Order: C-alpha cells, then structure tokens, then sequence
C-alpha cells in the first residue's frame, strides 16, 4: 500500500496534489530547484529536497534521475508528475 | 542578534567558509567495538593484550575541547566529522566523547542534551567504541549520589551507547569506585579502573605517592575485576623516566592492560607517551593535532611519527587523521570567543600541579574578582595550600577545593600559621568544609587532624563512604514530579539528568520551550545570531529546511522592544524582541 | 667554526634515497676535512624524526670525532623527543628556546627538555629554576608583540609533507593572502 507520495512538479499543481494526498492520509515529498527555494509548494509538504543542483531550474525540474533518486531515498512509494514538465514523458 | 550570546563579548558575525571535508582512504577492518558487540568485554581485553602496537583513544570529542575551548564544542561540528572519524580511523580503540564537564556544560551553556549528543554520535559512529569519564560515586555531578542513582546512570549510559567507563575517584579511594565498576561489569561493558597520578615517583623528597603506593593501588584495582587499568595524569605531571618506571612496575604487578591519559601542559606529553610505550603500555589518550598541545592531549599525528620506526608503532591511519585535522582546524575558528590564552610549554605545572581545566576555570573566576592581577601569588598559594592539606590528589572536584581554599587565603591576606591561629572564627568556603567533613571521601593518610577540627567546627564529619549516608531516591516519585514539571512523561535518561542536575535540567527545559532545539544551528549563527541581509538554512528535520533571512532590524521603541524583519520560508515575519541595553518605560 | 649540515628528506625512509645516511656521513667527513670545530646538524623545518635522530647522530658520532650540535624546530610537535633521541645517541649541544617563546615553529623549550632528560643517563646542563624565573620576563615581553603573533599554533605534521621551514611558512602565507590566494593556500602547500 502507498504511504508516501512525491510530486515531480512545482507551484499550484504540487500544492493541489499535496492537499489531495493529505486528504487521503498520505505523506508528501516536494522537490524544488535552487531558484524555486521560495516557492509555496516546498513548504506545503512534509519533506522537501533540492533537485538539479547546478543546472537551469527548468532543466532541474526535468531531471529524471535526480527526481527518482530523491523519491527512492525519501521512502516515497509513488510519483505524481502533475502537468507540463514530465507528465507526458514516456522515459 | 540584539542582545548577544551571554558570557562572551558581542562581535559581528564573521564570514566563515565551509570546513574542509577529508579525502579518506577507507580500509574496512574489525574494530574493538565489533569485538565487544559480538564477543564481550573479555575478548576486547584479550584483543588489546594481543596487539603489539600501541592503541590510541581519541580525546578530541571530550577532553581536547574541555582543555582548550572550555568544553564549548557543539554537536553540529561533532556530527560534521563523526562519520569520517568512524570510517577513516577504524584503528582507534575508543573515542572519548562523554563525561566530565561535558554533561553539565552542554545543558548549562550549549542548551543541548548530552544524551541527544550521545544518541546522534552513536548513530553516526556505529563501529567506534564510546568512552565516558566516570567520576566515581559522583558520576557527572559534584555532590555525592546514592548507589541506585549510579547504577541507573550506568545502565542508561550503557544502553544508549557508552562502551568504556573510565571510573576514577577524586582521592583514589576504592570504596567510591568498586560499586560503579561492578555495575559497569554487570551491564556488559568495559570498566576502566583509574589511578590519578600525582607528585613524582622518582623524587625521594615526596614519598607519600611512591611506586609501592601505585603498585598496591593497582593490585586492589585488579582485585575488583575491572577490565582495564587506567592511569590518569591530570596535570601532565608524569615525567618520561617516571612514566617508564611506573608503567614497568604496573606491568609486572597486574595482568590488566594499561591505559595512559596525560596532558601536554609541560610540553613533555609525546616523550612521556613514548616512554610508556617502551615500557609496554597498551592504549594512550591522544587528540587531533588542531586541538592538541597546551592543556590538551598530545597529537595523534605527532605520536604516529614519534614511534614510526621504533620497536612499537602506533595503530592509526595518519593520512586519514591528517585529513580530519583539516576539518578540526577549520571548525576551531568558530570558537574564538572561548579560546584560552596564548599556548606555551608550561613547566611550572610541576610546582602547583593545577589541572588545565581547573587552571583556566580558576583564572576566569579570579579574573571576575579584582584580585586577579597576582595570579602568580594565587598559584603559589595553591601549591602551599596543597602542601598544607596533606598533599591531596588535585582533580575534579578536589582540585576545586584547593583552588577555592587558596583563593580564600590570598583574598583576605591569610597565611598557614595565621589560618591555624584564626581558624576558629574564620568562615571558610563551602568546598573546604565539605571536603574536610568527608563528603568527597577519605584521603590517603587522612585529614590533618588539627586542621580538620579548625576547618569544620560544629558540623558532623563522616569517615565512611558518603554514598552510604545519601538520602534514598525513588525513581517513580521523581519521574512523576518531573512529568508534572516538564509537562510530558520523561525517559529514564531525563529522570537521571533531573536527579543529578535538578535546576540545570529544568532551566534547559525552559530554554527548550522558549528557543527550541538550538543545537541544530551552526556555531557562528549559534554564537553571533544573524547578520543584516544574511541568508542561513536551518535543517530542523530530514527533508525540512528553514530558510531564514534577516532583512532589517528595527529601532527600539519606548518600551525597549525591537522589531526584526525576518523572511522565514519566503514570507515576511516580524519578530518582537526586547533589547536589554535599552531602558524600558521611557 | 660550526660547519652545518642541512637536513632534508628522511634517512629511515627508503623511497627517498638521495639524502640517505651515507650522504650525511660523506658530508660530515668532508666537513671534518676542513678545520671546523663542531659539526652542526640544521633541521630548519623540523623534519628529523626521533628514530631518525637517534640513527643519524649515532652514524655521525662514529664517523667523525667533532662534537655534534643539533638544531631543530617542533613544528610537528616532536622536537623534545627528537632531542631526547639524539641525547641517547650521544649528541653534545642542542638548540633550545625559553618556554614562553617555544613551541610551534620555534625551538623546543629549554625548561621542558630538562624535565624530559631528568633522571636519565644524561641530564641537561641548565639551572631550570633560574630558567623558569627568566621565562616570566619573556612571557610579559611577548605581550608587547601582539601585532606580530603568528596566530593559533598547533603541532603540524604536514611539515613532513611540504618541508616548508617556519620562516618560509609565515612569509609565503602573507604574500598569498596579499595577492589573493590565501583561501587556496592548501593547494599552494600541495604544489
Ligand atoms: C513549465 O514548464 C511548467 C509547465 C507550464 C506549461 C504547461 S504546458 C501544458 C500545461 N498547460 C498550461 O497552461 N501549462 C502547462
Ligand atoms: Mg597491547
Ligand atoms: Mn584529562
Ligand atoms: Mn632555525
């Protein structure tokens, strides 16, 4: 069973999935770039982790391996991509 | 930010670069902690006895910063390098990270639980044995405690990760040690019975502490079943020829492995360690190079090259130790307000025999009073008061008695025959009368009988163990009272800390309810607050990092309150804090 | 006249064979060929380990009959044990400083080398009670030279790594921070 979910997105949609997960009784993991350090979605989750260190922030949010590494090391069971960045990404 | 750290002078917050992480050459090896966990204490003792090399105990985490940084080293700088110490130096016998003044000082000044520090270090150092300094019948406090308190502390400390207990008495008295030794043995850990070396064994003018005294004391310490015999040189008094002779006569007397702990106060620590190594010592207490020398221990990097091509080498990875010393050098610069005086080899410690921590604490205490300009007179009075008391062992807390007594002597212009004459009406300090009443135990050769009746006039003295006369403490009612006091059910460690330090633990709880876990902050931020337009990140949890920016410090109003404009997690938050310098109600 | 051999490398390490024991033996023979009165051994960077100190002095004592003068620094924190190792090998004169101006890049202490060699085969010819009384003056005088203090000094076994003498350590670190390389002074020491 799922106990923890990571959102591989930012901004409004990340907060929306966080609210849905909290209504469903799930732990929430946020990911954020360095340039998105003051985003609301970073502080709306139980755990927040910096991703894409050194890259452009949009490229940081498109980093598949870093997001998967954060989700694996945080104990997250699922990844919600939101929309836009990697929601339709097959890889 | 507005009021400064209490006890130090308010500077600006200096810019500090990140400390250098070590580049380690890891070598997977079986440590003594693994042998203790799998096979017990006796197999550890056999492993020490079967090692031809001299083992090293790292005193960086307790004694090096107790001597040099006024034991103000915090858990953040410890945990920045604890994993690197555990992995890069598996050759260490143990790491002394607890006990002594650390337990009181962390609660009092650092506002962090020593139990929390022990838990974090144990999680970060799984393969390194943890050594504590056990002060006999008064385990970490100064007042005497009942036996059930001592065994409860030993049980909880052994459960939370302490593996080696260096048990010593302030006056080298076996009744104040053997109960703690038995409790440590019962808890499955290693008991380190300790002799406090004082005087000179090669000086015929002082035969009170000669080689036969240490021989018979080591015999009775081996009779109690303690695993390792320890020799604590508190003030760096062990001369190298004296070290060789003492270690030889202790090696041909008992079968226990010998542990030597000395200070480099006279500048002869390295040669003393080498002379003990030639005589057949097993473990020696060393520190990292950046926190070595002066009142601290000799360097482990120096003691590697001191025995590099001799008959016995030191078991350490000196490249990894030199790499870790870069981090220690970088993080020493955070504690500039707590730095002691300019270091030098001080051979005058052979005269007054002051322990280094006692030396700096008494220097600060005498600097608080306007009398502190004649510190040479204070040291001479310390030497003569020690001679007048009957040449007692001057370690914590008996060294405090000698220091307070001598400071009282030259504070009111007293003399030895003068204090003999006027001692009927003199109001001596509480430490001297409590020592002469027998609350610290029975000294070797007894008290001076005329001076005893002069010091304590009407109060009852005791010649037996003070732990026999201690008031009984029941843990259930203490736990209930503490739960009433702190608002939640306390652990065994919290109750144990409440028993020995009642007001200190409660004030720590008040500081925890007011300021939270300040141990998670970095040391420059902990000591100097926050700068204007500064950005700090505070990790309060795994995955939770507080982004704090100080935007503007407001002017104080008529009530003395200042509004600080913080940017907490991207949002503006105005914090109202009272300025102590600004007078209120104006 | 004190003919002086400057010491570098490690005589007890076979990976550095240029300055081995035979090089110092031949140099001591060449210096004794001249009319030098005392052979001097300068350890400017404190590189002489105590096991190497016993080996080098004993191999020079049976090579030449000149008295051996040893001078070293305790930058590595091993100055006292190096002098005690050479005392066992039969060194004649050692270079010591007063206790208030000892340690670090300076010489090992005169007051501490007495107690190190006390009750041994050879004592140190000094009045340590008079030396400790003199050291009170140097402790007070050193307070006048606060602007010229090096800083917080610890035993540094990295002097075995880069072999920088103590005078060169303070001087070169001053220029690196002056030009702007003080933060990379570790990489300067590496190279
Ligand atoms: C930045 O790359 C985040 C995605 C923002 C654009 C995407 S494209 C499809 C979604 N529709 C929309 O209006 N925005 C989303
Ligand atoms: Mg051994
Ligand atoms: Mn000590
Ligand atoms: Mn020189």
């Amino acid at each position: 069973h799922m106990k923890k979910l990571l959102v591989a997105n930012r901004g409004e949609i990340a907060v929306r999935v966080f609210r849905a997960c909290n209504e469903l009784g799930l732990s929430t993991v946020a990911v954020y770039a360095r340039e998105d350090e003051y985003s609301v979605h970073r502080f709306k989750a139980d755990e927040s982790y910096l991703i894409g260190q050194g890259k452009k922030p949009i490229d940081a949010y498109l980093d598949i391996d870093d997001i998967i590494r954060v989700a694996l090391e945080s104990g997250a069971d699922a990844i919600h991509p939101g929309y836009g960045l990697l929601s339709e990404n097959l890889e | 930010t507005v009021n400064g750290f209490p006890g130090i002078e308010n500077t600006e917050k200096r810019h500090f670069e990140e400390p250098r992480q070590p580049l380690l050459n890891l070598e997977k090896k079986k440590t003594a902690k693994n042998i203790l966990d799998e096979q017990g204490a006796d197999a550890v003792v056999d492993y020490v006895k079967n090692t031809k090399e001299v083992l090293l105990t790292d005193t960086t985490l307790r004694d090096a910063h107790q001597s040099l940084l006024a034991t103000r080293l915090r858990l953040q700088d410890m945990k920045g390098i604890a994993q690197a110490i555990d992995q890069g130096l598996p050759e260490l016998f143990s790491a002394e990270m607890w006990g002594g003044a650390t337990f009181d000082v962390a609660y009092r000044f650092l506002n962090e639980s020593p139990w929390y520090r022990l838990r974090k270090l144990r999680k970060l150092m799984p393969n390194t044995m943890f050594q504590m300094l056990f002060r006999g019948s008064n385990a970490v406090g100064y007042q005497n405690y009942p036996d059930n308190v001592i065994e409860e502390f030993i049980r909880v400390a052994a459960h939370e990760g302490i593996d080696v207990f260096r048990i010593f008495d302030s006056l080298n008295w076996l009744p104040q040690m053997e109960k703690s030794i038995q409790a440590v043995r019962d808890n499955g850990k290693i008991a380190e019975a300790t002799i406090c070396y004082t005087g000179d064994i090669l000086d015929p003018s002082r035969p009170k502490y000669n080689i036969q005294y240490y021989k018979d004391l080591a015999k009775e310490l081996e009779a109690t079943g303690a695993h390792i015999l320890a020799v604590k040189d508190m003030a760096g008094l062990l001369k190298p020829q004296a070290a060789y002779r003492l270690i030889s006569e202790l090696k041909d007397t008992v079968d226990l492995p010998i542990h030597l702990h000395t200070h480099d106060t006279s500048g002869n620590g390295i040669i003393t360690y080498s002379g003990a190594t030639q005589a057949g010592v097993d473990i020696i207490d060393v520190a990292t190079a950046s926190l070595a020398g002066g009142t601290s221990q000799p360097s482990m990097q120096s003691i590697y090259y001191a025995l590099e091509h001799g008959p016995r080498h030191a078991s350490i990875n000196v490249k990894n130790a030199e790499q870790i010393d870069h981090y220690w050098e970088d993080v020493r610069k955070y504690y500039a307000p707590f730095e002691a005086g300019i270091t030098s080899p001080q051979t005058e410690v052979y005269m007054h025999e002051m322990p280094g921590g006692q030396y700096t604490n008494l220097k600060s205490q005498a600097a608080a009073v306007g009398l502190g300009h004649r510190f040479d007179e204070i040291k001479q009075m310390y030497r003569k008061v020690n001679m007048m008391f009957g040449d007692i062992i001057k370690v914590t807390p008996s060294s405090k008695v000698v220091g307070d007594m001598a400071l009282f002597m030259i504070q009111n212009d007293l003399t030895e025959e003068d204090v003999y004459a006027r001692g009927n009406e003199l109001n001596f300090p509480e430490s001297v009368v409590s020592f002469f009443r027998g609350d610290l135990g029975q000294p070797v050769g007894g008290f001076p009988e005329k001076l005893q009746k002069i010091i304590v006039k009407d109060k009852a003295v005791i010649t037996d163990r003070p732990g026999l006369h201690a008031e009984k403490v029941d843990f259930e009612t203490v736990k209930a009272d503490l739960e009433q006091k702190i608002g939640y059910e306390p652990g065994d460690h919290e109750v144990i800390s409440y028993i020995m330090y009642p007001q200190v633990f409660l004030d720590y709880q008040k500081m925890q309810r007011e300021f939270g876990a300040v141990t998670l902050l970095d040391t420059p931020t902990f000591l100097h607050g926050m700068r204007l337009n500064e950005k700090i990140e505070v990790q309060i949890e795994k995955g939770k990092t507080l982004s704090i920016r100080l935007d503007e410090i407001g002017e104080p109003d008529l009530a003395g309150n200042r509004v600080l404009f913080f940017n907490l997690n991207g949002q503006r938050r105005e914090v109202v804090i009272n300025d102590q310098s600004v007078q209120a109600q104006v």
